[PDB]
């Protein structure tokens, strides 16, 4: 939530 | 039923039972018996009189020329690593030793050494020691060197193919080069006199060096070279190692057609000749894995990823860089595959073994602890943003920035400033400010991270969409910098349409991020045009979730060899 | 944005608010205002007003005449007879009372009344009151038959035709032979005078009338008569209509492959002409979820029966049989899907509702409550296994214990004692007399169940393989005979391979009976491998029914009309 | 669920 999975 | 064991067996327990009296006379049975009497001294628990062998170098030659019980060689030698004896630095030091002794002798004898210290070598690199398979591959490469004739001059390269191995998995990518280009002068000395010498596991391992040093433009050129030197008479193992490095190379170029074919054909050969429970296949697996998790199929790749780690495992048991390496590659695969439950026991759990057993065997300035702290680091986070605890939130919130920072310094000094993963631990550095609420030097990771990675990697591409989604979810969220947002998410759209078509699992937190934006910008309008769209997505989601296991996907002789890489090469 | 009325719509409400002074004005407009107008009267509520003159047959065969508006037609007539007012008993009675006066008047007047009863009885079997439509279509038929015109044996058949579907939906088989072999009374007599007349939509009913009685093989005989009849010229509400019935001969003939093409078809030639609100694509519908219910495609099968259901929820009122068909289609579907999971809320909702319509306006003694009465006792006998209370086990399961003898009356008496629906009637029973403690009646009803269905239909059939697992169920759980409960679960699981393969949803409870026979009789190596084939049935099963609604599986233009037929003819 | 779906 809130933003995307790290890369 | 208790059916009696052999005599074989019989006699293999009753001469370990008086071993100590005997254990001069063990030496000199034949290879198939020693291997056994080794492998029940392992099996009894008495490493510490089993390791007073595979200390020496000649026992532990004799030992390794049993290929049919490697996997049994390696959970033992692996067992003796980890009850204290370091038996791998020790082989490596008395084969230097006695090289460096015997290189002023004649060349029946320096064949022979050279032919031990590749079976040895190969067994350390296989079992994961490469700072200690160096010096055996130094070794033999010095003996290749006193004399210049053709059989010496032939061997010098796959003493340099195999020292290539052993420092891309050992991350050092400052004497790959210098390696390889060893490696083409005696290749090019050896073209000189009317015999080639097959460029395949090198260029291959140049493929693997440039993909983990992220050179992804030279990489596929790489691949490219090396799939053109693949024939029918190489070895099975070459032959695998180049399929699933291009694999990996064709990955990072967003070029998604061939590198299925690649992988599946990697994973049949691994699956065929050696097994489904052979290191080698492992690795085909963890490639394999890597696929998935790029492209979609997240809950596929965390299946094959758990294949992979069981494999090693049990090849493996115990602290060891390959059971490390399966570990950090499953945790961030959990990662992601969890990321919508938010729940993080497990990941954290395979996060945590894998830098607890880097830190144990590899020291602490040293390049795999990036790619693992960094990893826990993305769970710690998670863990932080989905707990109420304000203290537990700062605590693991402080200690990611520490794991994200010193993952970062050692990106930036083995790498440098510009590279793709240190902008991925920009990138994460960014999102871990957006979440300790420091949103002012948030932006600032988020464009360093985009502007080393379109430069590099172009202005379209996945991980820059990544990163400006990051950016955009920045801005619309908190920092209510409202007319930013929707161009970035605009981006991020187009990009992942562009690859994955509808079905990327970012979307969902980029319509989100729209639904947000849209509901504190007026154009009421549109709040539901996109929430539409969010159904259709978890619809599409929901009837795409229904995927044949990975692991039989490839099933049983889906194409040939010689085959696949000719398409490979003329769908170019 | 505040659009201003229209000066016709303006007009309407002036004129609708005077009626009472104007309503013999009113009768004299052009079709299109006197519908509208009359509309208005409904949409005003005044259904008196408007009742008063939809009693007439005259005023009603001049609203019948707009084409496009019976959409609002036929939801206006439907809230005239749940008001209160029997207008479609008065039509059908003014309309053969009217055309008895015409017997020995010119055959120009002759030929008018029959395109009025048309354009009504084809009305009123379009609106579901088929007691009332044959009353207009017997009328239709008396004028064919006193002048011997080469036109009138035409229309004789044309009658024949619907008169013999007005009789398939209010369960007259017994007079639906009569009537077919009326049809070929003037079908051969035409025919002799250089005319072959199309048998297309003829032969079609008795492709549902057959079907009806469990006919399949003789179904099926006329289900390829009626498709060989099929050109491009016929109207596509006769082309839909052959489609949909050689659909459900196909299916209960345990043959798929060319059932899918035919319905698949009919559901798209039915959304292109009419639409996707139509009371003709709501009947491929119900015709095309009994499809996916039968191929075990069932979690699609209830939005498919649920749009069928809002269609006829939206065109035909609150009670209308058009709607209880819809809702005890629905019902057996709910209760088929959410059976699994045994909750069944939604489902008695409807089975409660398809009876509460039936019973309303079809007699008590009437064949449709035969389906509907055994929907609802299905649902109520697990319903009450599902709770814990054991008065209302006891209760529930006597309250479904009158609906199952009742329903077998209805099939008994109408389709005789062999013949699947009685036989089908029969499994119900063992189920619910299982479930009642009364165990030695549950096997002679099963035993009697089976030596029906297999005798008509066959040795290899769904519907006499899915009562052999409740008879091979019963002799396992609960009377303890494991020596004939294995060859029982076998057989039922070898024909639901045959025609299903590994996906079929019933294996669960085969596979999870095979468990319980083994564990009380030993052989414990078999309770591992069906316990893996019940886990390699468990994942095999969550790969197929995720796939997308079967309302767009259809697409647009998949295929082309006189070539599906060709295309199932040569197979 | 002793049994199988009615017919
Ligand atoms: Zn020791």
């Amino acid at each position: 939530l809130t933003r995307n999975k790290g890369p | 039923e208790w059916i009696p064991e052999t005599l074989y067996n019989t006699a293999i327990s009753a001469v370990v039972d008086n071993y100590i009296r005997s254990r001069r006379d063990i030496r000199s049975l034949p290879e198939n018996i020693q291997f056994d009497v080794y492998y029940k001294l392992y099996q009894q628990g008495r490493l510490c009189q089993l390791g007073s062998e595979f200390c020496e170098l000649e026992v532990f030659a004799k030992v390794l020329r049993a290929l049919d019980k490697r996997h049994l060689l390696h959970h033992c030698f692996q067992a003796l690593m980890d009850h204290g004896v370091k038996v791998a630095s020790v082989l490596a030091y008395s084969f230097s030793r006695r090289c460096s002794y015997i290189a002023e002798s004649d060349a029946a004898v320096k064949e022979k050494a050279i032919q031990v210290g590749f079976v040895l070598g190969g067994f350390l690199s296989d079992a994961g020691w490469y700072s200690d398979a160096e010096k055996v591959f130094l070794s033999c490469l010095q003996l290749c060197t006193l004399h210049d004739e053709m059989l010496h001059w032939f061997r010098a390269v796959e003493c340099c193919v195999r020292l290539l191995h052993v420092r891309n998995g050992n991350c050092k990518y400052h004497l790959g080069e210098e390696t390889f280009k060893l490696a083409q002068t005696y290749m090019d000395k050896l073209s000189k006199h009317g015999q080639q010498a097959n460029k395949a596991a090198l260029y291959g391992e140049l493929c693997a060096l440039l993909f983990a040093k992220s050179h992804y433009d030279e990489a596929y050129k790489w691949c490219i070279e090396a799939m053109k030197e693949i024939t029918a008479g190489l070895p099975v193992k070459v032959v695998v190692d180049v399929l699933r490095q291009a694999s990996k190379a064709c990955v990072v170029k967003r070029e998604f057609k061939k590198a299925e074919q690649l992988i599946k054909h990697a994973v049949y050969l691994a699956r065929d000749h050696f097994g489904s429970k052979h290191p080698k296949y492992s690795d085909t697996l963890l490639d394999y894995g890597f696929y998935l998790l790029n492209v979609d199929n997240i809950c596929q790749s965390v299946a094959i990823y758990q294949a992979a780690l069981d494999i090693r495992q049990s090849v493996f048991g115990g602290k060891n860089i390959h059971v490390a390496t399966a570990h950090e590659d499953l945790a961030y695969s959990s990662y992601v595959h969890q990321y919508s439950s938010g729940k993080f026991d497990n990941a954290l759990f395979h996060a945590e073994r894998a830098i607890g057993i880097i830190t144990h065997i590899l020291p602490e300035d040293h390049l795999l602890l990036a790619s693992s702290k960094r990893v826990k680091a993305l769970i710690l986070e998670e863990i932080a943003i989905d707990c109420h605890n304000k203290e537990t939130e700062q605590r693991l919130l402080q200690e990611a920035h520490d794991l994200h920072l010193s993952s970062l310094q050692l990106a930036k000094k083995a790498f440098g400033e510009f590279n793709v993963q240190t902008a991925k631990h920009y990138g994460n550095l960014g999102r871990l400010y957006q979440s300790m609420r420091k949103f002012k030097e948030a932006e600032e990771m988020h464009i360093k991270a985009i502007q080393i990675k379109e430069q590099l990697l172009g202005q379209e591409d996945y991980e820059v969409a990544l990163s400006v989604g990051h950016l955009a979810s920045l801005y619309n969220y908190d920092m209510n910098q409202y007319e930013n947002a929707e161009k970035l998410y605009l981006r991020s759209i187009a990009i992942g349409k562009k690859l994955f078509g509808e079905g990327y699992s970012g979307l969902e937190y980029d319509y989100r991020g729209l639904i947000k934006l849209y509901n504190s910008i007026g154009n009421y309008e549109k709040v539901f045009e996109y929430h539409n769209v969010l159904s259709n997505w978890n619809r599409l989601r929901d009837r795409q979730y229904s995927v044949t296991d990975a692991l039989e996907d490839v099933s049983t002789s889906p194409q040939s060899t010689e085959e696949v890489v000719q398409s490979f090469l003329i769908s170019q």
